[PDB]
């Protein structure tokens, strides 16, 4: 199903209704982040994406109502679900090689704003991760796709990134895929340059090595932190 | 910079302590009803304020009476174009007061909002509902903001293209 | 329309000199002679060997509520202030379930009183504390705080 | 309307007005009117000695003695040529429209009398324009003070002309969201890959123009223009004169709109919360 | 446990007659509505129409059938029924503020209200001008009274201020009775004498009512501290702070036990024990219901004993802001509770 969909999808755009339904399936049935056939990267690989792309960024000329943008992004998130290995992603390579992103970027934070899992429809579990910021996690996991973003979105992003690190509860599962993502801006940005919002991030990092709490998902939070002190000095030292 | 869940704890807390209102005709003036926290005429009526505060930018400040309340907020500001987005929405939210019925026209001094509460809304309204509105409010204010932010990084992009493009 | 007399009379502010305001009391016999408040050398030297609980309830037994002072509670709210700051979170419900309820509605006091002017780190902790004081206490606590005439 | 006008709408809508009575054989009827244009221009059309037959569109550039010289003074005379005659009292130039020796084909020299800022504007640019086609450089910078508190700085080299706007924010609120703009025009080659490179410092002004007697502060700005020959060729100077001479009034017409879209945005998410409260209404 | 919503707007006070076979009610504005109870039905018979403000007392004199109001507009109106609707008759309170309360007495010769103006006002009848003139207790007061409840001697007086106390007063009226006996509170019962001032300052008193013995006095506050004075031990005073929002009327039920309820929507229950001295909290007598989790779902204002007076009380009644009105049974919360015990 999902290569006679991605196949009709690229062959036949006049149909409106046959392209966002086709679009709201294909993110349905990959919700689950179950991987799949080899096979059916002929027609769900790099091609497809920036047939994706396309229509987030320059959209369509049948497309009135506008739906299928943030239809063929909810798609993007969840083929990169079940996809490791950002270096042998096949979405990573449609985003690096395309000229330039920035409807895609401008959407992709306003659902990190919100923290809002547009491919979670159903309620099955058990519960795959968080879409979005797997996608982001893979973003940065290279540096020719982290140069996407444009200068004023990555500010923004890092506003959101420290917003939610500390608004965060402990033993949330949530804490440490922020973490994760702000170890890696770091290292594949020159955020050591500019250093936006570094004094507040350093104290939140020091907060969270003083928690005295002992769940296991606390010591995952805190075993991040110390590689990323470890890694980077500067994010350890004192606010200043 | 200590988290969100508690912090709404105990503000939520605090103010079911200080909603424990009644009506109460003035004795400075013949008939008068007034909220007391407002006109400040009768000390004893005064309950004593009290602070909440995650940090130093951010807290709460909830001044009772026998029959007001007044909780006035501050919004955390890392930057200038938040300072300038949160002024002009609470403006736009100030503006339409008399359809928030729990709100100031103006905030106090030092804070970027403030809400009153009188004994008559307690009596109308869902006294359990109107402190869900300030919670709600405290924990949406910095999504509207970052939202107000992306959507004017947005607009310039286009205004610079529309521009260069012609080039 | 507009007024062409004198209307500064209404201006001036008869209200001020009144006979009928408000006069609250105070304790006559602490204004001679304040309370001690608790010893900074007691709580401390109770600090240095680590003894926490006991430099707590030292801390809580003396409080200069009836002075009419304002440096001694200063000196006071920072010697407590100082004393909560340093607990260990897991101890604090060991420590907040072994007071009495007078001993507790003098806490949330000095809670209410430490997130006036905090510092870098002062107002996670006491965001816990009064998460304990109120599984303990409940409403009724704050309630003490906000009717409370005589600050800690 | 995203871009600007580069021709007046008074002038198009008065002459057309003229030259569609008396070509419909109709008499002439008076005019006198005053008024304006950005930059602190001021124009005039008048019946000069009263006759009714002739109008004299008139305009009072202040900095014209700026552009007087780079041979402005020529440029006109290219454009208009017999129209131009001597200047109204007060004012630095001035044409003259005859209504009964009127030529057919109209809509030229009406949009050509919209666009008679633009005219005086166009030749410090072709001037320096030519110089990079002939590859003439040391030659020296063109100061313009196209206002009070603000000045054009321009100059040629091998391969690019390079165009400095010393602008200036009176609100802090405008220079928070200018640098948003102007931190935009810095990656505007990310779309449109042709396009001029832009550059911009808030406070103090670059290196070449650091001993020019600039100006500093808190609320200046001073925006670059890089362009390349594909630009300042015969065939694209035109219409890359019109989007420059235009683009400090652009800055601000978006910073003033991008208010109107903020409040615009606020009045709804204000409603947002509204529906929270009236759930407490019963 | 009833619960007849006579309104969707708070009840501010009332009153029931002898029979308690009606009711008068003031649904949030100048006028007094008097129900009637038909069956298992409230139907509305009169409707009192003089105040140009708010009311806020009202008590029923159950022999004479002799209502009696107070409102913010510095009046109060004596009624009596002369054949099928009540006339007024004027009272005199000589009050420069509103007021807040108001109780017959027991004999029914006087009534005493308790007004802004920092006064307590003891009317009685003249009948050479048809007024109601009244004599005022302003000696140690200096703010506003909220509540009041006679002596069974029906003289002695209590009164619960803004002032953070509970004084009791002394309202004798020569031209309308004999010299008072003695009492544990003192002899020396001239008009305006304060026997007992209690100690604690902090929280305004909402609720004062008196034992039938006459030797108790409770009060509660806005500091969730109930208290209670008994005479018998030198008016020492118990206290029992709560750990929930306060309360805002009590009464005695026995000689013992009391029954408090306000902001916290429901009734509850507390024991005296004078053998230790202290105060001993009875529990939540409603059981918690099958967001508000009881009858009344907003506060409770006003409370009132129908059955059995305050010797050995079998039904009271709670009026609340929600527009409701609830009677209770005493024996039947009892049995619904067995861990409840009634001292």
């Amino acid at each position: 199903l999902p290569v006679e969909l991605a196949r009709d999808m690229q062959t036949d755009t006049q149909d409106h209704q046959k392209l966002c339904y086709s679009a709201l399936i294909l993110a349905m049935v990959f919700s689950m982040g179950e991987a799949v056939p080899y096979a059916h990267y002929e027609h769900l690989g790099t091609p497809f994406a920036q047939f994706l792309l396309n229509i987030v960024e320059d959209g369509l000329p049948l497309d009135t109502t506008e739906q299928l943008p943030d239809l063929c992004v909810n798609l993007l998130l969840a083929l990169n679900l079940h996809l490791p290995a950002a270096d042998q992603n096949v979405i990573m390579a449609a985003l690096s090689k395309h000229a330039n992103v920035k409807i895609f970027s401008e959407k992709l934070l306003l659902l990190l704003n919100r923290g809002d899992d547009p491919v979670r429809i159903f309620k099955h579990e058990p519960q795959p991760p968080h879409s979005v910021l797997k996608f982001l996690q893979d973003v940065f996991g290279s540096p020719a796709t982290a140069a996407i973003f444009y200068h004023t979105d990555m500010m923004a992003l890092i506003d959101i990134t420290v917003r939610h690190i500390a608004d965060l509860s402990p033993g949330d599962k949530l804490r440490m895929e922020y973490l994760s993502l702000m170890h890696a801006i770091v290292r594949t940005t020159p955020y050591l340059q500019h250093r936006h919002r570094l004094p507040d991030l350093q104290a939140i990092l020091r907060r969270i090595l003083n928690e005295e709490e002992t769940s296991p998902q606390c010591q995952m939070d805190r075993m991040i932190v110390r590689e990323m002190c470890k890694e980077f000095l500067v994010l350890g030292e004192a606010p200043s | 910079t200590a988290t969100l869940r508690p912090y709404l704890s105990a503000v939520r807390a605090t103010l079911q302590a200080a909603l424990c209102l009644e009506n109460f005709s003035s004795q400075v003036v013949e008939r008068h009803n007034k909220p007391e926290v407002e006109v400040r005429s009768s000390k004893e009526l005064l309950l004593q304020p009290v602070t909440i505060s995650r940090n130093e930018k951010e807290k709460v400040l909830i001044e009772g009476s026998i029959n007001s309340v007044r909780v006035s907020i501050a919004v955390k500001q890392a930057d200038e174009i938040e300072k300038i987005l949160c002024h002009k929405f609470m403006r736009f939210m100030m503006m339409r007061a008399e359809n928030f019925f729990i709100l100031r026209r103006k905030p106090v001094e030092g804070y970027d909002i403030s809400f009153l509460i009188t004994n008559f809304h307690t009596e109308q309204m869902y006294k359990h509902k109107l402190v869900d509105f300030v919670i709600h409010f405290m924990e949406e204010i910095d999504k509207e903001i970052s939202e107000m932010k992306l959507s004017v990084n947005a607009r310039a992009r286009i205004v610079a293209e529309e521009f260069l493009k012609n080039f | 329309a507009r007024n062409t007399l004198s209307s500064r009379f209404r201006r001036v502010d008869i209200d001020e000199f009144d006979e009928n305001k408000f006069v609250d009391e105070q304790e006559e016999a602490a204004a001679a002679a304040a309370e001690p408040g608790p010893d900074p050398s007691e709580v401390d030297g109770l600090l240095r060997q680590g003894d926490m609980l006991r430099a707590f309830h030292a801390a809580l037994r003396n409080s200069p509520v009836n002075t009419k002072n304002q440096a001694v509670k200063e000196r006071a709210q920072g010697v407590v202030l100082k004393v909560l700051t340093n607990f260990k979170s897991s101890e604090i419900e060991q420590a907040v379930q072994s007071l009495d309820r007078n001993g507790v509605d003098l806490l949330m006091k000095y809670i209410y009183k430490g997130f006036e002017k905090p510092t870098e780190n002062s107002s996670a902790v006491l965001l816990q504390w009064h998460e304990k004081a109120l599984a303990v206490g409940g409403l009724g606590s704050i309630i003490r705080v906000l009717t409370a005439r005589k600050t800690v | 309307m995203i871009l600007l006008e580069v021709n007046n709408r008074i002038i198009e809508e008065t002459l057309a007005l003229k030259f569609e009575n008396a070509a419909a054989g109709n008499k002439p009827e008076a005019v006198e009117v005053t008024f304006a244009d950005f930059d602190g221009v001021l124009y005039h059309i008048s019946n000069p000695n009263g006759d009714k037959t002739k109008v004299m569109v008139s305009i009072s550039l202040k900095f014209y003695k700026e552009l007087q010289a780079h041979g402005a003074d020529e440029l006109l005379k290219r454009v208009y040529g017999s129209f131009l005659v001597n200047p109204e009292s007060g004012y630095n130039v001035s044409l003259l429209y005859d209504l009964e020796n009127l030529p057919a084909s109209k809509d030229s020299i009406v949009h050509q009398a919209g666009m008679l800022k633009r005219n005086c504007f166009a030749s410090v640019f072709e001037k320096y324009f030519q110089f990079q086609e002939e590859g003439k450089e040391g030659e020296n910078r063109a100061v313009i003070h196209y206002r009070d508190d603000e000045t054009m700085y321009v100059e040629s080299k091998k391969d690019r002309v390079t165009v400095v706007f010393s602008t200036v924010f009176k609100d802090d609120d405008d220079v928070v969201i200018g640098k948003v703009f102007m931190q935009e025009f810095k990656e505007g080659r990310r779309a449109s890959h042709t396009a001029p490179q832009v550059l911009f410092s808030h406070r103090e002004p670059p290196l070449e123009l650091k001993d020019t007697d600039a100006a500093v502060g808190d609320n200046i700005g001073y925006i670059t223009f890089v362009l390349f020959p594909r630009h300042t060729n015969a065939s694209a100077r035109d219409n890359t004169i019109n989007l420059i001479h235009t683009f400090r009034d652009y800055l601000h017409y978006h910073i003033k709109c991008s208010k109107a879209y903020i409040h615009t945005r606020m009045r709804a998410k204000t409603s947002d919360f509204l529906k929270v409260l009236n759930r407490a209404r019963p | 446990m009833a619960y007849h919503s006579f309104l969707v707007e708070p009840i501010s006070c009332h009153a029931w007659n002898k029979d308690r076979t009606q009711i008068a009610i003031c649904p949030n504005n100048h006028e007094v509505h008097i129900y009637e109870k038909s069956g298992a039905k409230w139907t509305k018979v009169h409707e009192l129409k003089e105040h140009n403000g708010q009311v806020t007392g009202i008590d029923w004199a159950p022999e004479s059938n002799r209502i009696v109001t107070c409102g913010t507009d510095r009046n109060a109106y004596v009624w009596t029924l002369k054949g099928r609707t009540w006339k007024p008759t004027l009272v005199i309170l000589r009050i420069n503020r509103a007021a807040r309360c108001v109780r017959w007495a027991p004999n029914e010769n006087k009534f005493a209200v308790g007004s802004g103006s920092r006064v307590i006002s003891i009317c009685y009848f003249e009948q050479e001008n048809d007024w109601w003139v009244c004599k005022h207790i302003k000696k140690p007061i200096r703010s506003t009274v909220l509540s009041l409840d006679w002596h069974p001697n029906n003289v002695l007086l209590a009164a619960g201020s803004c002032d953070f106390k509970c004084r009791i007063f002394s309202a004798y009226i020569k031209e309308v009775e004999e010299r008072p006996a003695p009492t544990p509170w003192g002899s020396k019962m001239p008009f305006g004498e304060l026997m007992f001032e209690s100690s604690s300052s902090c929280g305004w008193v909402h609720g004062v009512c008196f034992s039938a013995s006459g030797s108790r006095v409770a009060w509660v506050s806005h500091d969730s501290t109930v208290c209670l004075a008994d005479a018998d031990k030198k008016m020492a005073v118990a206290t029992l702070a709560s750990e929930t929002l306060p309360l805002l009327a009590l009464t005695f039920i026995t000689d013992n036990s009391l029954v408090a309820a306000g902001h916290d929507c429901f009734p509850v229950l507390f024991t005296y024990d004078a053998a230790a001295g202290m105060l001993s909290f009875g529990g939540r007598l409603d059981v918690p219901k099958q967001g508000l989790d009881s009858l009344h779902k907003n506060s409770v204002s006003q409370i009132s004993v129908l059955s059995g007076g305050k010797a050995k009380c079998s039904q009271f009644c709670t009026t609340g802001m929600d527009g409701g009105m609830s009677i209770w049974d005493v024996k039947s919360l009892e049995s619904a509770l067995k861990d409840l015990k009634i001292k």
